[PDB]
RNA sequence: AUAUUGGCGAGAGACCGAUAGCGAACAAGUACAGUGAUGGAAAGAUGAAAAGAACUUUGAAAAGAGAGUGAAAAAGUACGUGAAAUUGUUGAAAGGGAAGGGCAUUUGAUCAGA
RNA sequence: GUCGAAUUUGGGUAUAGGGGCGAAAGACUAAUCGAACCAUCUAGUAGCUGGUUCCUGCCGAAGUUUCCCUCAGGAUAGCAG
RNA sequence: AGAACUGGCGAUGCGGGAUGAACCGAACGUAGAGUUAAGGUGCCGGAAUACACGCUCAUCAGACACCACAAAAGGUGUUAG
RNA sequence: GCCCUGAAAAUGGAUGGCGCUCAAGCGUGUUACCUAUACUCUACCGUCAGGGUUGAUAUGAUGCCCUGACGAGUAGGCAGGCGUGGAGGUCAGUGACGAAGCCUAGACCGUAAGGUCGGGUCGAACGGCCUCUAGUGCAGAUCUUGGUGGUAGUAGCAAAUAUUCAAAUGAGAACUUUGAAGACUGAAGUGGGGAAAGGUUCCACGUCAACAGCAGUUGGACGUGGGUUAGUCGAUCCUAAGA
RNA sequence: GUGAACAGCCUCUAGUUGAUAGAAUAAUGUAGAUAAGGGAAGUCGGCAAAAUAGAUCCGUAACUUCGGGAUAAGGAUUGGC
RNA sequence: AGAACUGGUACGGACAAGGGGAAUCUGACUGUCUAAUUAAAACAUAGCAUUGCGAUGGUCAGAAAGUGAUGUUGACGCAAU
RNA sequence: CUAUCUAGCGAAACCACAGCCAAGGGAACGGGCUUGGCAGAAUCAGCGGGGAAAGAAGACCCUGUUGAGCUUGACUCUAGU
RNA sequence: GCGUUGGAUUGUUCACCCACUAAUAGGGAACGUGAGCUGGGUUUAGACCGUCGUGAGACAGGUUAGUUUUACCCUACUGAU
RNA sequence: UUGGCGGAAAGGCCUUGGGUGCUUGCUGGCGAAUUGCAAUGUCAUUUUGCGUGGGGAUAAAUCAUUUGUAUACGACUUAGA
């Protein structure tokens, strides 16, 4: 419990989270922002399309010197990617949240991703060996991912 | 300190930036000066570069070592089917430049030019000009009103013509639309010429004549990213050079503490708009006319197409303009041929050429035969046939 | 009678309070490095009590969501509190080759006094 | 370059720091050599470089004299509290 | 580069000299009002496109000291002796 | 006198710029006007000085009050205060009904050091005042230790010819197993054994959190076990340089 | 097997198929190459590259310490049956 | 070793595999060194020459020794250049 | 084969704040200051003008009443003889 | 505005000559330009010589050998969204 | 409402006719207060959403696949009911 700041009704909302997930925090943040606020089924279809390379995740913050694609046109960007690992983790959490919403008795047809936040988990540290007998860090940047899906209301 | 050895600058600073042209069809940035006593006529034409071939002609140049002698010359064949007039544009002159006032289109447009207005034609509903075609509903009062506006104003009149690539062997299927300035008198009767030519074709034999010096406006062949050695022709650095030798060694002095715009740097090469002038028309041959490649000295019943077709283009079946030498752009590319902007009288212009022989051997290799008949006569009988 | 930074047994302190105090509050002269002489760390705190989360559900699983224990799970062992750098989400605001600042007022937000 | 002898190499053994060893380069002596490494004397000394942690109030300089193995320092008088 | 006297800068902000350690004015608690200094008043820019007598036309005009340079020699240019 | 020639330097550029021609230029004169932390007056702060007032309800005579002048400041000196750890005294001080700590573009007091309050979090001690004491105040020292960024999803993961198809297993297979194919080492081997060294890595079973700079169901990994059988092979014995 | 050959190249027994991959084929690299005519004009300097190359036969100079130089230089031939 | 025939005159057909000559400076040669910027003309070398010494000795060790290296040696030797 | 694009993985140097110019003045070569020119999000591949770019308390030079290696009838000693 | 060259010798700047040419002008840009190169010279450490010094050693005297590191950041520029 | 003119950015100007309101050209009748002695004392136009009626219209682009006249990636150029 104790998710990030949410402004929705907890009685019409269902949560999912995953901690210390060994997936790139930056890619996961971009993937999360890609579906932030979307309808649940639309976001899931979009993530499957991303895995199929039919649509892309627009990289908005962590995108220096990545590369350009035409599949960022629909998001008004030139820099988009297909972070399969991040997408798979986000689908796992989306499916978990959908299961929790089904258990709680929320309408799956009205579910949208009302909150999704990715922050940095503690780094897992390895070592890389550099010229002249040097040693540098080879750390992972894992992610805490959380999301809550809420029934849309009026 | 000074250069210690003078050399001319590498490259031309007036052809900057060496960027990709904004379109595949080069813009005619100037039309011939309007002489308002001549009949109304198109000042340029649209065609497609088919390829190059070879011709033989007797050189008529008194005082030359090759006077009254035979010269072999390279020529470019530009496939030029007639262009359809589909509209008229009026231009009023303003203290801020020329300005389009209004454009009057033809009532019926072919699918060729309608394709120009669609990125995805196959899945569109083809609604283009469907409400405009109602302007000709009963007598075309609204259309004649727009034409009257062009006559009351619009010191410059241009017609909208489009190619017919269905007549070329090109796979594009989407025509090229361009404005051609109408030279000739009485701006009012410029509009009259345009209106009576709506939905009508204008052939290149009514625009260009034999021996005329014309300008070819085309986008050059693209070559992508290029290094300074070939993009600008700078000297190759010695073989001993670390970090590479296809570079410019010093790209600037310490001051100004900036790279100057005039320093050769690696970037896009080709795909530039170029206007090359003074290309002499050697043939205005007609597509319906068999023996296009025949001359008064050759007389072989042969088309201008080389054996096996123009390489990467196909066969010529329309009117074609054969210009001396080479013109910008590669095969299959749209080119605009415009009349020369000045009166050239140099004995290089004003020369009347009569072709003696046109090379129609295969360009797909070391062509040996001008026609398939010659191949059969030389080879005799083969196992497959002949 | 005098000495005593070792040993044994005691009593204390205007001393230090886990980057301090011995190197060592802890399986510390340990782990580890060096051929060797030698060098030599880091590392304390759930809770009164494990009562350390039965059971259900989603997931291949890790886990999640519940349920529950507990005074508190804003104490879940990655455990007292939980700063800053740095970061995510949300909200607000501004943004023509920096940003930040001073004086004064407009505007928006917010607020004490009477 | 050399490649059948002033050859190349394993292991054993000997030589230890102002010492060894050197077909000699101040070369090598455990990534250390114009004097190895380790611990201690040792918190070595430094007229030299860097830093030196709260506020406000009042007063407020000197680069000049003489001497100094003195000239990037000090003593002395002056200026200041 | 070295001395004499003074005033400064250093150690000092403020107004002016666009800018600037030293020049000019003026030295400073926090505010208000008035008047000024040096410097300015076409616009940037607060303040007369003020008044008055003249001079100058420059195909490199000239436009306030420190200070950001210009000379000898020349011109029926023009003005006054 | 003014103007002109004399009068040539390098990125494009400077009466500050625009621009200015009976000037907005030059010489000169007369006024009006503008504005410094300067001058005049007033208020307030502090400092210094000269004074009044112990006769009372008068507990603050370093108190209260009157008057005048003054205020720049490095190095530096002095003074009055703020804050911290611990100490004696005192408030029979605060507190599990919530101490300390921490967060708080919320409020108040002080010129300031700082102090006080409200809200949230939190869980066991802490403060005001008189005085004592010091391991007592950080922005720097290529400061010490720890932690964290931008760089940056970036450089990069390119030597040793080379992989491919299907099936099985599995949640998941480019990488595991088997089959099929294509190759290579090409006997001075990428084969088969040993010496030094390592020490269990050998082998089986289970197994994938970490490691194998991709992956992993695989492993020299992780967990649990099994395994090294001598009169003849060595050591042991001999002596060598030497100790 | 070829070959003078433990060279290089290919293969049998045995072993491995292990080096992060997929897609494109810009510049500039790294490694490997080719190039008309000229032939060191390049450059400090033929650096780098090229040319020559095995074997058999012929032929071999100056100089010489009489041993060499020497594979001097310069030529010719080479397959299959 | 030779002959005939044969072919797009190819033929050490891949692989493998000297460029050569005329000279000058320098070190005779083979060999050796600055591991990690110097491979050399530097060091060494054989040859030559000089020096000390007949052992109660020369040269050189050790703090000292009833201690050592040369020396299991003897001038055709050892030691120092 | 890279680079480049992608999936996965994923550093470092460096970093006062940062990043458009001309001139001026200025510690006499400004990204910031003054006066001008100008100036429109977010970016990708290249590139080597600038950041007086990074790497290292300049190794040259001077100073220090700081050394060390070596030399010699320096000064002062000393093993040995 | 436009051009101002090919070479022999020399690290050279400079110079000098041959030759062509319209001409073979002079200069600046951190004596432009080394994360552009090269490294011939100078200017570490090796070595040789001549002069000098008793010597260690000295020499704008000569000679030979002698590691040329990093951009992926910002800007500038070249292209591209 | 009738006709005409204006294309430099026209987007406005002129004009015919009737209808209708006002007319301070002149003369009357009624009303105003208390906004308390002032307080812009709210009278303009600029965009946006929304609701009520009326009128009018009945597409494309991008991704994905494809082309190579293009190309590092984007981008460009093509094709596909
Ligand atoms: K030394
Ligand atoms: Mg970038
Ligand atoms: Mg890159
Ligand atoms: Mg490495
Ligand atoms: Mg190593
Ligand atoms: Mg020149
Ligand atoms: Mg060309
Ligand atoms: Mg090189
Ligand atoms: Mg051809
Ligand atoms: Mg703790
Ligand atoms: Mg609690
Ligand atoms: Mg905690
Ligand atoms: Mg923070
Ligand atoms: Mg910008
Ligand atoms: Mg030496
Ligand atoms: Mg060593
Ligand atoms: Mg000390
Ligand atoms: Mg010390
Ligand atoms: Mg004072
Ligand atoms: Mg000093
Ligand atoms: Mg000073
Ligand atoms: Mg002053
Ligand atoms: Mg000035
Ligand atoms: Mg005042
Ligand atoms: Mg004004
Ligand atoms: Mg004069
Ligand atoms: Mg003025
Ligand atoms: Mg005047
Ligand atoms: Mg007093
Ligand atoms: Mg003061
Ligand atoms: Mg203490
Ligand atoms: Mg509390
Ligand atoms: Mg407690
Ligand atoms: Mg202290
Ligand atoms: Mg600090
Ligand atoms: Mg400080
Ligand atoms: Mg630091
Ligand atoms: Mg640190
Ligand atoms: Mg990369
Ligand atoms: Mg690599
Ligand atoms: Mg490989
Ligand atoms: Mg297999
Ligand atoms: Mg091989
Ligand atoms: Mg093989
Ligand atoms: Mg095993
Ligand atoms: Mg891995
Ligand atoms: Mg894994
Ligand atoms: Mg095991
Ligand atoms: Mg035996
Ligand atoms: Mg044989
Ligand atoms: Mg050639
Ligand atoms: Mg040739
Ligand atoms: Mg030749
Ligand atoms: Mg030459
Ligand atoms: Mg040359
Ligand atoms: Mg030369
Ligand atoms: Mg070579
Ligand atoms: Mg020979
Ligand atoms: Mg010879
Ligand atoms: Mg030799
Ligand atoms: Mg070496
Ligand atoms: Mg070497
Ligand atoms: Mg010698
Ligand atoms: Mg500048
Ligand atoms: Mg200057
Ligand atoms: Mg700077
Ligand atoms: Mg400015
Ligand atoms: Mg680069
Ligand atoms: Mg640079
Ligand atoms: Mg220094
Ligand atoms: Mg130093
Ligand atoms: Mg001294
Ligand atoms: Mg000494
Ligand atoms: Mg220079
Ligand atoms: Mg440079
Ligand atoms: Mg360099
Ligand atoms: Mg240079
Ligand atoms: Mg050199
Ligand atoms: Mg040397
Ligand atoms: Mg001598």
């Amino acid at each position: 419990a104790r998710y990030g700041a949410t402004s929705t009704n907890p009685a019409k909302s269902a949560s999912a989270r995953g901690s210390y997930l060994r997936v790139s925090f930056k890619n996961t943040r971009e993937t999360a922002q890609a579906i932030n606020g979307w309808e649940l089924t639309k976001a899931q279809k979009y993530l499957e399309q991303v895995l199929d390379h039919q649509r892309a995740i627009p990289f908005r913050r962590f995108n220096s010197s990545i590369g350009r694609t035409a599949q960022g046109k629909e998001f008004g960007v030139t820099k988009a990617r297909w972070p399969a690992k991040s997408v798979k983790f986000v689908q796992g959490l989306l499916q978990n949240a959908a299961a929790n919403a089904e258990a709680k008795g929320l309408d799956a047809t009205k579910l949208y991703v009302s909150h999704i936040q990715v922050n940095q988990a503690p780094k897992q540290r390895r070592r890389t060996y550099r010229a002249h007998g040097r040693i540098n860090k080879y750390e992972s940047s894992p992610s805490h991912i959380e999301l809550v899906v809420t029934e849309k209301e009026e | 300190s000074h250069r210690k050895y003078e050399a001319p600058r590498h490259g031309h600073l007036g052809f900057l930036p060496r960027k990709r042209a904004a379109s595949i069809r080069a813009r005619v940035k100037a039309f011939p000066k309007d002489d308002r006593s001549k009949p109304v006529a198109l000042t340029s034409f649209l065609g497609y570069k088919a390829g190059m071939t070879t011709i033989v002609r007797d050189l008529d140049r008194p005082g030359s070592k090759f006077h009254k002698r035979e010269v072999v010359e390279a020529v470019t064949v530009v496939d030029t089917p007639p262009v359809v007039v589909v509209g008229v544009v009026g231009y009023v002159e303003t203290p801020r430049g020329l300005r389009s006032l209004t454009t009057v289109w033809a009532e019926h447009l072919s699918d060729e030019v309608k394709r120009r207005f669609y990125k995805n034609w196959y899945k569109s509903k083809k609604k283009a000009f469907t409400k405009y075609s109602a302007k000709y509903a009963q007598d075309g009062a609204g259309i004649e009103r727009e034409l009257a506006r062009i006559k009351k104003y619009a010191s410059v009149v241009r017609v909208l013509v489009h190619t017919q690539i269905r007549k070329t062997p090109l796979a594009q299927k989407k025509a090229h639309l361009a404005e051609i300035q109408l030279n000739g008198g009485s701006i009012s009767e410029k509009v009259d010429w345009a209106r009576e030519h709506f939905e009508k074709t204008v052939a290149v034999d009514s625009v260009f004549e034999q021996n005329e010096m014309i300008d070819a406006i085309a986008v050059t062949k693209g070559h992508g990213f290029e290094g300074v050695t070939h993009r600008w022709g700078t000297k190759k650095l010695p073989r001993k050079t670390h970090r590479g030798l296809r570079k410019v060694a010093c790209i600037g002095a310490w001051h100004p503490a900036h790279v100057m715009w005039s320093v050769a740097r690696a970037g896009q090469r080709g795909y530039h708009s170029r206007t090359s002038i003074n290309h002499k028309i050697y043939r205005v041959g007609k597509g319906d006319d068999e023996a296009n490649g025949a001359t008064s000295f050759d007389r072989t019943k042969k088309t201008i197409t080389p054996m096996g077709g123009f390489v990467h283009y196909g066969e010529i079946k329309n009117d074609f303009i054969m210009v001396k030498g080479c013109i910008p752009g590669n095969r299959k590319r749209i080119v605009t041929l415009r009349k020369s902007l000045y009166t050239n009288t140099s004995r290089k212009a004003l020369e009347e050429v009569s072709l003696k022989w046109i090379d129609t051997a295969s360009k797909f290799g070391k062509g040996r035969f001008q026609t398939p008949a010659e191949k059969h006569a030389f080879m005799g009988t083969l196992k497959k046939d002949l």
